[PDB]
């Protein structure tokens, strides 16, 4: 009653803890960058588009942001 | 078998036998609605249309969507032997039922491959004489010519006439429509030696079970077939005024490649890499058994280059021939790297050195005495042994010409033309014709096999064209050998695009940064008119295997393809790697 | 010229009063833009129309039913209480047609085979060791040992049933393998599997046909094809049964009218038919249909169910019998696996684009569960066995020809019954001659069709016809006599009259399969002939 | 092997040989503690309170609208340019030599432009018996979701997408033994239509057992639920009748009503005032173009809706049909064995007498693991329908192994063949559903349901959030199913969880941890005060939830709906 | 001429001005069987502010260019909004997906909104938006006679007239450029 045939995938927190990469000095920057990138990426419809159109959309958004800055 | 007349019309194309009896003769119709081949009576031939004459019909081929007819328009005479006439195809054409429509890119690519194959080929055929056989097989069969008795090994247009055979299973009228052809050379010239007329001929045939394009097909497969397998015969006829009998002689020779497992992987270098497979015992045994059953005894002559690059195959070939331990198979070795300025007296030295192992008798040939009416009154002697040459990893042609010339003196002696003890090489123009015949045969076989021609001796200096040939061949081997092998496979019937599981193989699929290297190199070169260019060149020559043009229709033994992907199981590109079965020596 | 200006002047004056305050707005707009009349006129018009539109009330559309706004609530209550419904299903005629329920045979604890034991009428009567001539399996290839072993292994490995639709997770590898095997065997690019054969035709035809299309159908076809035609929602014409001149004339008329109409986009056209018919049991001519469809630019739909495993040298279908190619001759093919192959399900055969569209636009495929694994695996094994050897087809063809020759060469039955089947069909159909039916029951086919059509159009609740019931009783009497006096079982054609649309009459049928011996078949034929003569003799 | 990547073919996979215990653990997990079971109680005839729905902030919906507009514009531009300029590539959508194409480009717009881009997330080949661990085939999507290439490697994943509520999908048990014995005795072939030959004692026994189990007077058994619904309605309806049906009914019911030819009217889902007004108006108005009273009035309803996971108000419907002299028809396929104190269905949870409803429908494939369907009604109605129906006389019959499987499962649930197995399974599935629903609500997500429905829909709104989530679940070895705009409203997208009776508590904990991590990354948790009994927003730590939820899901005061 | 047993024939118009014919029993049942999905989303949550958001975003984007004057920015945003609204509502006739056998093959989206009921709140808002846009644009940006005339023409003939009840179920069949329009 304790054996099966599945392999379990550990979560990312436990993997990082096992690898001993919990130091904050670089992890804070990595987490901030990743969170900003995912927040920008998910809300826009980039998964349903193609590469050629996504390139132009990225360029347009970058131009608007830089000009408004 | 004769000239055909075809009529194009909005409902298809009709083929009729131009020369016949005028009685009820079959008319072949290529349907337009369903693209099918049917046989009809005489009355269905259209009247108002325009008739077009064609020399012969090759066959019909079915592509992905439509069906096409391959036609030979005009022919040219090459040689005449004993009344028979030999022909060479000069113009080709492809005919389709549809006047005009839209076709996909795959259909255009297939048409381009077929046209490419038809452009670079030389076919020969004869209406009466059968060229797919030799004099032995012709003598053992009746004096008629038909496709049933043809040899399947040199029957080049086999897959194309399949429909023309399916109806002809019980249909004699269809027999006149099937025409075998050969992929090789055929020529005959006449002369007078001593107030006697003689005609000297030469025929070269090529097998169909393997392919060409040099490096891609070498060694043997499981079935025992050997790449680059061809056959040569040197028939001769003589008339003697002092007597009545007409004399016919025959001599045969065979060429091939070493039966051991090996391959040469090509990269962006002048000399490719050599690899040797696993142990080979079943395939070699089957191949030698087939050769023994067909031609009889075998005498294996193995010319090799300097040890440095071609050494490993020599030991393997000696080991396998030792392990076979066959009394009927006999190995004779010869090795020349000291020849200077095309001086070949050591050829005669070797010929003296030969004949000691198993005693090649000059008596061993085909002799025929035929009357004025051509009834083949009586035979004299038959042939039972052949010599097999597997060299050049040029040389084979030089050896074969010398051996044939040596035998021809005994051939002349047996015909009571010249007395015993006299050399027939005294005449200059006769030997000039002989050399012009064999040099042209060598050029034909060289151009057919790999790229351009080869070094030519002719009669009696040319390092410029000789050097240019090497550069042209180096370019062609590395950048333009995909389509040639693809055309071979498509024409011979290896690849049949008749399944929904197989997708289009033409679009490029390697990763983008591999594709962008040549453009970067070109841009750096044209803005240079240097570190970036040096780095790009180093990267290009450090990964040569990814940049060589490979065949796509039919796989090769010595490669594997890996498919890369990201974390979300999406295709990115493919990479070429050396097969694990083959190993470095 | 002047009525327009007068009406324009009159119109806005009324809506000026209709708005609670309008004069202040008009005065303000006029004063603000007093310099130019253009701008103030445009502003006044736009603002006034916006305001008046905002202040209106909702208005429904005009439908078929008429409104009744002049009714007081007391009248509403009176009418609502006065309403009287009808019974869900009328029970008046239940007892009259009950005998057909009590005549159904029931097999007891044995597989359906040549020799069975049956009980009828709720275990009131029991007959043992009868000779079966009513089965609908022709090859009997699913009862051999190898297929049984394969089925047992598949059940042990996969389980009994699948638990999902084909959309998400209900599709496994064995289904793909079966599709590939069918496509390779029948010489077509693609095939699609369906859970039930009765729900294949009504589900595929509506997917490819829309309003404004033209469909030409045969004079007499089976009920599922009629249901598909009804759900098609497209123009439908009828041509005489197996009459090519009428078909050619109809196609000529349609083509001429369509060409003269000068229509921008050409519509979709079809020709719907089948192979061995279910009710008549005769063969359809393929080459003429192919020639006509190629000449007049039409597509072809064939619903062949009784011809997949009986026709052809090997058993590849109707196309093999005429020595043609299935890829080009027929456009859409509908088949079934329950009859000849010996397992439940159905399939549809055609090119790749049609299958790709069916996998999305077909209702019965998208919204239903997948077939169990063992049926698929057994069907694939049966296909391999059929490909290996073809003795069963030869035996079946010889038995069917021998059966047909016996009933169509006698002279004592020429004045009572007629045979409308075909020598190649595996099922034999017998009908009463029109003269005998007219002399006995006093009605004909045309009168019955007219009466049923009138009743269906009038939408009358009770549909009961006497002579048809009497004829059915007579045929059941013949069957019962044959079963009682002799141990032979035959069946009549079971149909529902109130659902049919095309003319039809009661008949009788005899089946066959490839596991019999000629002596038994001959004795059964003699017994059936004797029973028919004994029961149907005049006076 | 040097050919490029252009070979597409599903490979037949050999079975894996394992000991018996490992296989049994793969197919059906064992119980951890006796305290993980819950017993459901009857409602004692009380109408359903109005459902409470929750909403996200405005900017999410605004972003959804912008994304859909951009995608539609791009699709139209691509289609126009491609069709106008590059004719050769699109040969399948053009008129060739006087023949019209199979389909037009306008109708297939959404399939070609929107759904195709996500086409790898919908259809997935599997192998082996579908249990609590399902084996999947490894594949790579070439081009852009155009075709796939298989390397012949398999791996197991926890499944949440199979219709087995009570877990009878097993290969080693009493049901499989009965099926094998049936194959030994009866063959796998059927004689033909049930009206002429093909009726055995097994069919009669099954009909009697179903009639006894459901609680009605007599029943009939068919071979396909979709065919049953399609061909049932035309037997007793005409052009003079009226059918008032919900707007969320299954496709088969709509097909049957369309085939029958009767007049059709619809009413808003969950509204009884609208239904009463519609009935009162329709009775007065009468037939069209002649204004005569209707012959009869029928109402169609569904026991439980899969997408929404909400029950239907039965007592109000019974009251209305009794007051206004109407007829009622109930389809129940998702609640025939998984709901109720004993497992009878909707008629047991509400305390309604089974004699009040007229026709009951159901299918065996949802819970009992065998294909089929049945119809239950009174005596004279079945006597008439046995003769008036077309499926009985023209269609095939149901094979023997499926019938044996169905009979064995029914006897197991009824408590005859096995002593104490049905109650244990029912309690397991009830507890699993309650635990998952409460944990997901406490974490911060948005879910729909009735606090016991086996289906749990979790809402995703942005179009780009539905693919990635699914792919991430595949990376963690979990299988999920999502639905989109052509089936569900434009604003609301969702992922469906179909809880089974074979999963254990630890699997649910593992699922909760992974789902919490993924939702935190993707910004999916957006709750409000309307999804809590206190009325305040809650965002709990994972450890606290896993520690205190199991002991609190058994109380009935924590569930708002 | 043979008459079909069952006819469903699309008939084209034969005059310059025509009205789409009413429906029959079968078509009415097919239309009422299933709730339409093209016209349902108008009443949902957040489907009214999106027009204002689009207008503001377009104005801000067109103001970003360096050389454009205020008048041309207002004119360009007016053009864009009116053209988009007209193409979405009044040009495409049919359903992008497959409905019950093409029951809606003769009606645009505006005629499909709210099951053909008139004077519903959604119609009031949709007809009120363009007038407010035009009035604000004219008042805040000083125009000339030429630009003002063109703006009035565009707003009147592209946004308001198709919304009027008098043009409901109306087809114009020019015998030249415009093809004949289906009438039943
Ligand atoms: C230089 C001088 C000025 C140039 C002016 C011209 C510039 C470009 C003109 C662009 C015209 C075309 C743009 C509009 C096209 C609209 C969609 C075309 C297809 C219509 C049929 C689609 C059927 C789908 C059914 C459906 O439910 N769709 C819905 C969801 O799927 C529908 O898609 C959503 O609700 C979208 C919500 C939009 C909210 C209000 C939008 C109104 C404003 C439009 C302005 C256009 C601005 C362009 C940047
Ligand atoms: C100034 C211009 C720009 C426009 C907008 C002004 C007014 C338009 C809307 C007016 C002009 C004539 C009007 C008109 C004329 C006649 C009738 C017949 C009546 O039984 C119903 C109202 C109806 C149908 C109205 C509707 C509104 C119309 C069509
Ligand atoms: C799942 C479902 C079906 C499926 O029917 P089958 O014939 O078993 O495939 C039928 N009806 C409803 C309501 C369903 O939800």
């Amino acid at each position: 009653q304790h054996k099966s045939s599945m392999v379990y995938i550990p979560t990312t927190k436990e993997a990082k803890r096992r690898n001993g990469k919990s130091e904050g000095i670089l992890n804070t920057i990595e987490e901030v960058v990743e969170k900003l990138y995912w927040t920008y990426y998910i809300h826009l419809p980039f998964y349903l588009m193609a590469s050629f159109d996504s390139f132009f959309l990225h360029v347009f958004f970058l131009t608007i942001f830089s000009l408004s800055f | 078998t004769g000239p055909i007349v075809y009529v194009q019309n909005a409902d298809g194309i009709f083929f009729k036998l131009a020369e016949g009896k005028g009685t009820n003769d079959a008319v072949i119709h290529l349907a337009n609605q369903d693209q099918g081949v049917r046989v009809l009576g005489a009355e269905e031939f259209p009247v108002q249309g325009e008739v077009v004459k064609i020399a012969s019909l090759m066959g019909f081929i079915k592509l992905k969507l439509n069906r096409y007819a391959i036609i030979a328009n005009t022919v040219e005479e090459t040689g005449r032997f004993n009344g028979h006439v030999f022909y060479r195809v000069l113009q080709h054409s492809i005919v389709s039922t549809k006047f005009n429509s839209r076709i996909d890119s795959e259909e255009a690519e297939y048409i381009k491959l077929l046209e490419l194959h038809l452009k670079n080929s030389t076919f020969y055929f004869s209406y009466t004489y059968d060229l797919t056989n030799s004099l032995q097989r012709n003598e053992k069969v009746g004096p008629a010519a038909s496709w049933k008795t043809a040899d399947e090994r040199f029957f080049w247009n086999h897959y194309l006439t399949e429909d023309l055979r399916n109806f002809a299973h019980q249909d004699p009228r269809i027999d006149s429509f099937i025409q075998p052809v050969i992929y090789g050379y055929a020529k005959t010239v006449d002369a007078v030696l001593n107030a006697t007329p003689i005609v000297l001929g030469l025929i070269t045939r090529r097998s169909i079970f393997r392919a060409g394009t040099r490096y891609f097909r070498r060694g043997v497969d499981k079935d025992g077939n050997v790449g680059n397998f061809n056959e040569t015969e040197q028939i001769l006829l003589a008339e003697n005024p002092e007597s009545e009998k007409i004399h016919v002689f025959s001599f045969l020779q065979t060429r091939g490649s070493v039966p051991i497992y090996w391959a040469e992987i090509n990269n962006l270098k002048y000399k490719p890499n050599l690899v040797l497979g696993e142990n080979s015992l079943d395939a070699t045994k089957k191949h030698f058994d087939q050769q023994k059953e067909l031609y009889g005894d075998n005498y294996l002559v193995n010319l090799v280059n300097q040890k440095g690059h071609e050494l490993p195959v020599k030991e393997g070939y000696e080991s396998v021939v030792h392990a076979l331990n066959d009394p009927k198979i006999h190995y004779v070795y010869f090795d020349f790297h000291h020849e200077c300025r095309k001086m070949q007296w050591h050829r005669v030295k070797l010929l003296i050195d030969h004949l000691e192992k198993l005693g090649l008798s000059n008596e061993d040939f085909f002799h025929k005495v035929i009357d004025s009416n051509g009834n083949t009154v009586e035979i004299v002697n038959e042939q039972h042994s052949v010599v097999r040459t597997n060299c050049m990893d040029d040389r084979t042609n030089v050896v074969q010409s010398v051996l044939a010339q040596w035998v021809l003196q005994k051939e002349f002696e047996s015909a009571d033309v010249v007395a015993t003890g006299s050399t027939w090489e005294d005449n200059a123009p006769l030997l000039t014709s002989y050399q012009n015949l064999w040099a042209d045969n060598a050029d034909a076989v060289s151009v057919a096999y790999s790229g351009t021609g080869a070094l030519k001796t002719d009669f009696t200096l040319g390092a410029f064209n000789d050097f240019l040939n090497s550069a042209s061949r180096y370019y062609q081997n590395n950048w333009t050998d995909g389509p040639r092998q693809d055309s071979y496979d498509l024409f011979l019937g290896g690849f049949r695009p008749h399944t929904a599981s197989i997708k289009s193989p033409f679009p490029d699929r390697r990763p983008v940064y591999i594709q962008l290297i040549p453009m970067i190199i070109c841009a750096a070169l044209t803005v240079l008119g240097s570190i970036v260019l040096a780095l790009s060149t180093k990267f290009m020559f450090k990964n040569g295997i990814q940049f060589v043009n490979w065949p796509k229709l039919v796989d090769v033994g010595f490669l594997v393809v890996h498919q890369t992907h990201d974390k979300e199981q999406q295709f990115k590109g493919l990479k070429y790697a050396q097969s694990p079965k083959f190993s470095k020596p | 010229i002047v009525t327009t200006s007068s009406y324009l002047w009159y119109y806005f004056n009324l809506v000026l009063t209709q708005i609670p305050g309008g004069q202040f707005i008009v005065s303000y707009i006029k004063k603000s833009h007093h310099d130019d009349p253009y701008r103030t006129t445009v502003e006044i018009g736009l603002i006034l129309y916006g305001i008046i539109y905002y202040l209106s009330k909702p208005q429904q559309k005009k439908s078929l039913q008429a409104q009744k706004p002049n009714l007081s609530p007391q009248e509403i209550d009176a009418l609502i209480e006065d309403w009287e419904p009808e019974p869900l299903v009328d029970p008046s005629a239940t007892d009259e047609q009950s005998w057909r329920v009590a005549k159904t045979p029931v097999t007891m604890e044995m597989p359906i085979q040549n020799h069975i034991t049956i009980t009828r009428n709720n275990l009131q009567e029991k007959y043992t060791n009868v000779f079966n001539l009513a089965s609908n399996n022709f090859l009997q290839l699913s009862a051999t040992e190898p297929v049984k072993e394969v089925v047992k292994t598949t059940i042990k490995n996969y389980g009994v049933g699948a638990c999902g639709p084909a959309g998400f997770y209900g599709n496994q590898d064995v289904h793909y393998t079966l599709e590939y095997d069918l496509a390779q065997f029948f010489g077509t690019q693609g095939s699609v599997l369906y859970g039930q054969d009765f729900c294949a035709a009504p589900s595929v035809l509506p997917a490819f046909t829309k309003r404004g299309d033209v469909i030409v159908a045969d004079d007499q076809v089976s009920l599922p094809v009629q249901n598909a035609l009804q759900l098609s929602r497209s123009t439908v014409y009828y041509f005489n049964h197996n009459d090519m001149n009428s078909l050619e004339c109809l196609l000529n008329e349609l083509t001429e009218q369509e060409k003269l109409e000068k229509l921008p986009a050409i519509p979709r056209k079809f020709i719907v038919t089948e192979g061995i018919f279910h009710n008549s049991g005769d063969l359809a001519p393929l080459p003429e249909l192919t020639k006509l469809k190629n000449k007049y630019k039409f597509r072809l739909f064939v619903d062949e169910t009784f011809s997949i495993g009986v026709l052809g040298a090997t058993g590849r279908g109707l196309s093999e019998h005429f020595n043609m190619d299935r890829a080009t001759a027929i456009d859409i093919t509908v088949g079934s696996m329950a009859t000849a192959l010996g397992s439940t399900g159905g399939f549809v055969l055609g090119d790749s684009v049609m299958c790709l569209h069916q996998r999305i636009g077909s209702n019965a495929y998208c919204f239903s569960a997948c077939l169990p694994a063992y049926t698929v695996t057994s069907v694939s094994k049966v296909l391999k066995l059929m490909d290996s050897n073809n003795d069963a087809v030869q035996t079946l063809q010889k038995l069917s020809k021998s059966l047909h020759d016996s009933f169509a060469s006698d002279d004592s039955l020429r004045s009572y019954v007629i045979v409308t089947s075909s020598p190649v069909s595996a099922v034999l159909h017998l009908q009463l001659t029109p003269a005998y039916r007219s002399r006995k029951f006093g009605y004909t086919c045309e009168q019955l069709f007219e009466t049923m059509s009138a009743l269906q159009k009038k939408s009358q609740t009770n549909k009961f016809i006497e002579p048809y019931e009497e004829e059915e009783k007579f045929l059941q009497s013949i069957v019962d006599h044959a079963l009682i006096n002799y141990n032979v079982l035959i069946t009549r054609n079971t149909i529902v009259l109130k659902q049919e649309t095309l003319p039809i009459v009661p008949s009788l049928k005899i089946c066959c399969n490839a596991a019999m011996s000629p002596e038994e078949l001959k004795n059964a034929c003699e017994s059936v002939k004797q029973s028919i003569l004994a029961c149907c003799q005049e006076s | 092997m040097s050919t490029p990547a252009n070979y597409t073919r599903v490979p037949l996979c050999e079975p894996e040989e394992l000991p018996d215990d490992i296989q049994k653990e793969n197919e059906y997990g064992t119980l951890d503690s006796p305290g993980h079971l819950y017993q459901v109680k009857s409602r004692h005839g009380k109408p359903l309170p109005e459902p409470v729905v929750d909403t996200p902030p405005y900017y999410i919906s605004l972003l959804t609208y912008l994304n859909y507009l951009i995608l539609i514009i791009l699709g139209h531009v691509h289609d126009f340019l491609g069709m106008t300029f590059q004719k050769n590539k699109h040969l399948d959508l053009l008129e060739h030599d006087g023949l019209a194409p199979w389909f037009s480009n306008f109708e297939s717009f959404y399939v070609r432009r929107i759904k195709m881009r996500i086409d790898d997330c919908f259809s997935r080949p599997t192998t082996g018996v579908p249990g609590r661990f399902i084996r999947c085939i490894d594949r790579i999507s070439h081009n852009i979701n155009e075709y796939f290439t298989y390397s012949g490697a398999v791996y197991p994943c926890m499944n949440l997408s199979s219709y087995n509520y009570l877990g009878f999908a097993q290969s080693k048990g009493q049901c499989t033994d009965a099926a094998l014995e049936s194959v030994d005795k009866y063959s796998i072939q059927s004689g033909g239509p049930r009206a002429q030959i093909g009726t055995t004692d097994l069919h009669i026994k099954a009909e009697k057992l179903v009639a006894r189990f459901i609680g009605k007077e007599d029943a009939l058994v068919f071979s396909m639920g979709y065919g049953t619904n399609a061909n049932l309605f035309n037997a007793f309806l005409d052009k003079k009748c009226l059918v008032i049906s919900d707007e969320l009914n299954h496709t088969s019911i709509r097909t049957g009503v369309r085939l029958s030819g009767a007049a059709v009217r619809t009413f808003k889902h969950g509204d009884m005032v609208g239904l009463e007004k519609l009935i009162r108006e329709q009775i007065v108005l009468g037939q069209p173009k002649t204004n005569r009273p209707w012959k009869k009035i029928l109402i169609c309803a569904e026991g439980l809706f899969s997408m929404e996971g909400t029950l239907c108000n039965l007592p109000k419907l019974v009251e209305l049909k009794k007051k206004y002299k109407c007829y009622l028809f109930i389809d129940e396929a998702h609640s025939i064995g998984a709901m109720g104190p004993t497992g009878r269905g909707v008629c047991e949870i509400f305390g309604v007498d089974p004699k009040d409803v007229d026709i009951l429908m159901g299918t065996f494939t949802k819970s009992f693991g065998a294909a089929g369907g049945y119809i239950a009604a009174d005596q004279w109605i079945i006597d008439r329908l046995r003769l008036d129906l077309t499926t009985v006389s023209y269609s095939e019959s149901m094979p023997a192994p499926v019938l044996a499987q169905t009979i064995s499962s029914l006897q197991t649930i009824s408590g005859e063949i096995c002593p104490g197995q049905g109650t244990e399974r029912l309690q397991r599935i009830a507890f699993n559903s309650r635990y998952l629903r409460l944990a997901l609500q406490r974490l911060g997500f948005i879910v729909y349901g009735v606090a016991d429905s086996p289906v749990i829909p979790l809402l995703l709104y942005c179009p780009s959030k539905m693919p990635a989530f699914s792919r991430m679940m595949l990376q963690r070895r979990i299988a999920v199913v999502v639905v989109a705009y052509p089936a569900t409203p434009l604003i609301e997208s969702r992922v469906r969880f179909c809880m089974s009776a074979s999963l254990t508590k630890e699997d649910i904990d593992y699922l909760l941890r992974h789902v919490s991590e993924v939702g935190d990354k993707l910004n999916l948790k957006s709750n409000s005060g309307k999804s809590s009994y206190d009325g305040k927003r809650q965002r709990w730590d994972i450890e606290e939830v896993i520690r205190r939820t199991p002991e609190d899901c058994k109380d009935d005061k924590y569930f708002v709906n | 001429t043979t008459e079909p047993v069952k006819d469903h024939r699309r008939r084209r118009a034969a005059a310059i001005i025509s009205h789409v014919e009413p429906e029959t029993f079968e078509d009415e049942n097919d239309q009422q069987l299933l709730p339409n999905m093209n016209a349902t989303w108008v009443d949902q949550r957040g489907a009214w502010i999106i027009h204002v958001v689009i207008i503001i975003l377009l104005k801000l984007f067109y103001n970003l260019f360096p050389g454009v004057t205020t008048e041309w920015s207002w004119t360009l945003t007016n053009m864009t909004y009116v053209i988009g609204s007209y193409v979405m509502f009044h040009l495409i006739k049919g359903t992008p997906f497959d409905f019950n056998g093409g029951a809606y093959d003769n009606l645009t989206m505006w005629e499909q909104i709210d099951d053909e009921t008139l004077y519903t709140p959604s119609r009031k808002f949709l007809i009120s938006v363009p007038i407010a846009l035009f009035l604000v644009s004219t008042h805040y940006a000083h125009y000339d006679l030429k630009l003002f005339s063109w703006n009035c023409f565009l707003t009147t003939f592209g946004a308001v007239v198709p919304k009027l009840p008098v043009t409901h179920r109306l087809r114009i069949s020019i015998p030249g450029i415009t093809g004949r329009a289906q009438i039943s």
